[PDB]
């Protein structure tokens, strides 16, 4: 079995958990202790020392977007994350760079800070959520006719939506029900219904992460 | 920013470019829609190089019944996207029925864009034929007073009510209309029949500035002006003393109207005198608005019999027919509005959808294949099929249109149509005769006040414990609650079957709820629908709402002039 | 014909250029005055307003790495930058993602900023350039047995190596030689040998940037 060494509150890791589970692969999960890095994670990636990495055939695949595409290409037989045409997977990648970059800095700061930034990213979060809202036109997913590449990227941001519901004190649904409820569709599937941890717990992670560093 | 010349020359290039932008419309819709679960089942994925040939060979034509279950999925708590995509801001209903049953269709903000431009471009085309003063107003019998929220906590939407209550509407339409006569709150007054009375009052309130008289439908104006005919001796008294009739009871609209009223005796002398110099209100509208350039609304199809009454109301002031489209998508625009109503044909605007036409050429019906927009044949009648931003992908909507000619490279369409009629076995009944009978039975309690029922509908709410039946009424005048309660009881009493009895007597279906809505609601259900882009075969009102009808659903909850549960039982 | 929206000192613009010329496309460059971002550029990416941008079929393709994978998938019959296995693919993307984070910012620090900021960025690029040299190990390139993906990614930084050497008043070769070594090796490919402008000028642009912000 390929083993996922991961971080239970990590969206990025959940992307990997979602990918493997979307497929149908039996894989082993590993809990990482960031203070006490395992010898296997250290030996897979002694540089950034970052999750998730999948060792399959005795070879480690690091970083979330990179893992999910490794998941797709190493097993490309049933439910494909990419479309068949170059410009199609293109859009999925373009929006994958979108989700992991500007959308992520917006949320990282929504759950991660107080004062000015938090408000400045109240705006940034809403406006980015707005542009995905625009781009989707009206797609039940993102990257293809079923569960896909950027759907994978952002679905794990949907566990954190309740954390962005409170510290951002938003309703990301009352301004744009389209996106959360895109996830709530995506939630009926077991890839996210078995890989995504409790949201009351995600709201807890960020709340306690707020206690420990000021 | 509205500007006559650049918008129409861009519309001219647009109609010259019918082919690409049709292609592009489809292209962007599917590019925006590569994830649709309908489409995986169709074998679609986008791009490639046979994209037009692909869909015409790969995705099958569909009906309202097959369209029911998936968007039902969106609406009912499973906040989940389907044949196009995302949990839309609003979902539809359709006149005629889905096997006797309700039909849902999604709304996204693109649909609003479809509208702004159409009104943007067409107002400019009318202003080309009837140039308006930039300081005037209009009497617009327009209504959006009402917005329900689905059982899943999702907005369920009407075409019109999603127009006016939208965040982009007021700023969006500032430049392409003469400023509204009504305060925002009376258009959106929870009592729209009183609002109607106030709207009468409203467009009348700047007569010399009024540039036209508007209702989406002639029957809308006809009924407005037959209701004009019903209540403006009450208005003179109302505006005379600076105190409004006892007919008006809802606080927010009463507050808004109280902000404008002061006593004024001379004009009553005035008002009685002009008005019957006519014999019987022929040309009532140029009499009312002597500076109005036109009457704007549908004058084709099943509204052709209301055109005379309106022209009777209108006299000789020129009558301009208004364009065709709906939530289900926009189809055709009048770019030459000066032409007479019987000859009225409207030109298609191409990026509001990608639509195909099933020929009637064989006998009736005939096994010919669908053909594209510019390859359609002049003089002949085709049935409209629609693919757009509204959740319809090559959908058979079911009505017939004739091609009269072309405005350059885009075709002119005429509508001798009326009803999308053929029906089949429903479940929101309670036999149609029984529900019509129910309305008829209880309504003569209101007829005691010299009232008749102009229309009615119904609905089943199964989020509540236990679920309850919701019946909706449009009546000719305001009355008290005690009699509306008695009516609700009678409506329960007029559903005569042994079945209905076991239910509600044993409360396994909760007490039926009569929420009497106000006037124009069913004017509004007609009004968005002959206007609907396809062909005037769009008139059979769905009469009770399975959790799969929506225009009326967004028309149910908020305009409760009253809402009550049977104190009997 | 492909229209590349480019910027003369764009390492990223060069990522696109190097990628395309490596494959075998005849294409047109348009010089951008980012003071006046183009009607076609502002239509290509209305928000980032950033290059490189390759327009093909009238579909704008954005983000440098995103663009070079576009290069692969657009003409997949002659010169692939990837190897055949999914893992090798993920290794390369992994190391392309490496090029883009601490490496980019580090050089950004060494020629863009001074003092307290500078030496931080200086130890940073030396460290990055060492993990670099370590993983290069022996390969003539990176992303495969021949000219590769991330070859393109990190080769374009080598004309700035002069800029890094003078402002840093460093010599990034004595601490790590096999990279700049590998770099002028890679210069022999006509892809980078005609896409990248002169380094005395690149140095001078760094000097213009420097004289402006002191
Ligand atoms: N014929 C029409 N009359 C009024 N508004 C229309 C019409 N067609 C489209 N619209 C527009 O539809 C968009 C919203 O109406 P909307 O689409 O919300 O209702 P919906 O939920 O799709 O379904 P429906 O109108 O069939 O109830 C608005 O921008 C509205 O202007
Ligand atoms: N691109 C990488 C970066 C991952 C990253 O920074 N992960 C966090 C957990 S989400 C981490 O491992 N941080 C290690 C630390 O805090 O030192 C990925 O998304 O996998
Ligand atoms: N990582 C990105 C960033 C590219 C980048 O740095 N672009 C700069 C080149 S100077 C740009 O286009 N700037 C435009 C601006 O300053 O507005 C990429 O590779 O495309
Ligand atoms: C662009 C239309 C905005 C609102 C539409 C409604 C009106 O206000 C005029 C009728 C029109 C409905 C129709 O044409 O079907």
């Amino acid at each position: 079995l390929p083993i996922l060494l991961d971080y239970w509150p990590s969206m990025f890791g959940m992307r990997a958990r979602v990918a493997l589970r979307e497929k149908g692969v039996e894989f082993e999960y590993r809990e990482e202790d960031f203070s006490n890095k395992s010898p296997l994670l250290l030996q897979s990636n002694p540089i950034h020392k970052k999750i998730p990495v999948l060792v399959h055939n005795g070879k480690p695949v690091c970083e979330s977007l990179n893992v999910v595409q490794y998941v797709d290409e190493a097993w490309p037989e049933k439910n494909p994350f990419f479309p068949s045409d170059p410009y199609g997977r293109a859009q999925a990648r373009f929006w994958a760079d979108f989700v992991d970059k500007k959308f992520t800095d917006a949320q990282f700061k929504v759950w991660g800070k107080k004062g000015e930034e938090q408000e400045a990213g109240k705006k940034e979060f809403i406006e980015a959520v707005k542009i995905l809202e625009s781009e989707l036109g009206d797609k039940p997913y993102f990257g293809g006719d079923s569960f896909g590449y950027v759907d994978i990227s952002l679905i794990t941001f949907s566990s954190w939506f309740q954390a962005y519901e409170k510290f951002g004190n938003f309703s990301i649904e009352s301004e744009s029900p389209k996106l959360i409820a895109w996830a709530k569709r995506c939630m009926e599937k077991e890839s996210v219904s078995k890989s995504l941890p409790d949201s009351e717990k995600i709201v807890a992670y960020a709340a306690e992460y707020r206690k420990n560093n000021l | 920013t509205f500007d006559m010349n650049r918008v129409i020359d861009e519309f001219d290039e647009m109609t010259r470019n019918a082919h690409q932008v049709q292609k592009q419309t489809l292209k962007e819709i599917l590019l925006k829609n590569q994830s649709a679960i309908y489409l995986q089942n169709c074998g679609l994925n986008g791009n490639a190089t046979d994209p037009e040939e692909a869909f015409k060979s790969m995705v099958p034509l569909v009906t309202d019944v097959e369209l029911e279950p998936y968007i039902k999925r969106m609406v009912d708590g499973d906040t989940s996207p389907i044949l196009t995509g995302h949990p839309v801001p609003a979902i539809s209903l359709s006149s005629g029925t889905s096997q006797g049953r309700p039909k849902f269709i999604p709304f996204t903000d693109e649909l609003m864009e479809n509208t702004l431009q159409l009104f943007r471009t067409a107002f400019a085309f009318r202003n080309r034929d009837f140039p308006i003063d930039d300081n005037g107003k209009a009497l617009q019998f327009i209504f959006s007073s009402k917005q329900y929220i689905s059982t899943g906590g999702v907005p369920v939407g009407t075409a019109t009510t999603n127009v006016y209550r939208n965040p982009n509407f007021k700023a969006g339409m500032k430049s392409i209309t003469s400023p509204s006569c009504s305060p925002d709150e009376v258009i959106f007054s929870p009592d729209v029949h009183q609002a109607l009375y106030c709207h009468l009052l409203s467009g009348i309130l700047f007569r010399d500035q009024v540039q036209y008289v508007f209702a989406v439908f002639a029957h809308g104006l006809v009924h407005a002006f037959r209701t004009f005919e019903q209540v403006w001796e009450e208005i003179v008294t109302d505006i005379k003393d600076g105190v409004l009739s006892n007919r008006i009871t809802v606080p927010s609209v009463r507050t808004a109207m109280s902000k404008l009223l002061t006593p004024n005796p001379e004009l009553a002398e005035t008002i009685r005198t002009k008005c019957m110099s006519l014999s019987n209100w022929y040309g009532l509208i140029p009499a009312l608005f002597p500076n109005a350039k036109y009457v704007y609304g549908i004058m084709t199809g099943s509204m052709e019999p209301y055109v005379p009454k309106l022209r009777h109301y209108a006299g000789d002031l020129p009558l301009v027919s208004h364009d065709y489209g709906s939530s289900e998508g926009w189809i055709a625009a009048n770019v030459t509005p000066r032409l007479s109503p019987e000859e009225a044909t409207f030109a298609v605007i191409p990026n509001l959808g990608y639509f195909e036409f099933l020929p009637v050429s064989e006998t009736g019906e005939g096994e010919e294949k669908p053909v594209g927009l510019t390859q359609v044949k002049i003089g002949e009648e085709y049935e409209v099929v629609i693919t757009n931003y509204a959740g319809l992908y090559r959908y058979r909507l079911g009505d017939v249109v004739k091609v009269i000619g072309f405005y350059n490279n885009t075709p002119q369409l005429k509508f001798i149509c009326r009803r999308n009629l053929i029906l089949s076995i429903n479940i929101d009944k309670n036999t149609e005769r029984d529900l019509q009978l129910s309305v008829e039975s209880a309504a003569k309690r209101l007829s005691e006040e010299k009232i008749e029922v102009i229309d009615f509908s119904s609905y089943i709410d199964v989020s509540t414990d236990p679920g309850h039946y919701a019946i909706f009424w449009e009546i000719s005048g305001e009355t008290n609650e005690d009699v509306l309660q008695d009516c609700c009881n009678c409506l329960d009493r007029a559903f005569i079957d042994a079945g209905y009895v076991s239910s509600r007597k044993c409360k396994t279906i909760g007490a039926l709820e009569l929420r009497v809505v106000a006037k124009g609601t069913f004017r509004k259900i007609q009004e968005h629908f002959l206007g609907l882009g396809s062909s005037a075969g769009q008139f059979k009102m769905p009469r009770c709402v399975k959790p799969s009808n929506a225009k009326v659903l967004q028309i149910l909850c908020e305009n409760v002039v009253s809402s009550y549960f049977s104190t009997a039982f």
